[PDB]
C-alpha cells in the first residue's frame, strides 16, 4: 500500500 | 501531483521517535537500521523535523517486519498481494510502518523489493504523504535501484512541514  | 491525508495529519513535535522493532531473514539487522535512517533523512533534510532513533518501547514511528496479523487490524496476506503499509501521523498506530515478511527484500545486492525505496515510500506515509499522480514520485502508488526524492515528493513534504 497509506492508512489512518 | 502529491497528496497528503484528509485533514493534513502531521507530526506536531520538533522531534519524532522511531524504533526498528522487527527484522527480516533477508538482510542483516544493521543494514535495515542504516537503510531506514537513510529513508528518514531523505525526507528529513527537506523539512524542520528531527528523528531520534530508540531501541526499546513504543516510539512515535514503530517500524517492523511481520507475517500475517500483527495487531493493527490490517493483517498481511502471505507472498504477493500487499507488500507493506503505513499509517499517517497520529498517536498509537499513527506513523507506524510495516513490511510483509513473506516477500523478498534486498539492499540492492540481491533479488528482492528494494528496501530503501520501499522504506522511503512507507515512511513518506509515516510523515503524512498520500499517493502522488506523478510517476517519478516515490509516493506514486505502484513500486528503485538508483533513486532520490522527486521534485513532487519535496514539494509535498515542504507544503506539509515548511522548508529547511
Ligand atoms: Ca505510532
Ligand atoms: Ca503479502
Ligand atoms: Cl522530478
Ligand atoms: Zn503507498
Ligand atoms: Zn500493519
Amino acid at each position: 500500500x497509506g492508512a489512518v | 501531483g502529491y497528496s497528503l491525508f484528509p485533514n493534513s495529519p502531521k507530526w506536531t513535535s520538533k522531534v519524532v521517535t522511531y524504533r526498528i522493532v522487527s527484522y527480516t531473514r533477508d538482510l542483516p539487522h544493521i543494514t535495515v537500521d542504516r537503510l531506514v535512517s537513510k529513508a528518514l533523512n531523505m525526507w528529513g533534510k527537506e523539512i524542520p523535523l528531527h528523528f531520534r532513533k530508540v531501541v526499546w518501547g513504543t516510539a512515535d514511528i514503530m517500524i517492523g517486519f511481520a507475517r500475517g496479523a500483527h495487531g493493527d487490524s490490517y493483517p498481511f496476506d502471505g507472498p504477493g498481494n500487499t507488500l507493506a503499509h503505513a499509517f499517517a501521523p497520529g498517536t498509537g498506530l499513527g506513523g507506524d510502518a510495516h513490511f510483509d515478511e513473506d516477500e523478498r527484500w534486498t539492499d540492492g545486492s540481491s533479488l528482492g523489493i528494494n528496501f530503501l525505496y520501499a522504506a522511503t515510500h512507507q515512511l513518506g506515509h509515516s510523515l503524512g504523504m498520500g499517493h502522488s499522480s506523478d510517476p517519478n514520485a516515490v509516493m506514486y502508488p505502484t513500486y528503485p535501484q538508483n533513486f532520490k526524492l522527486s521534485q513532487d515528493d519535496i514539494k509535498g513534504i515542504q507544503k506539509l512541514y515548511g522548508k529547511r
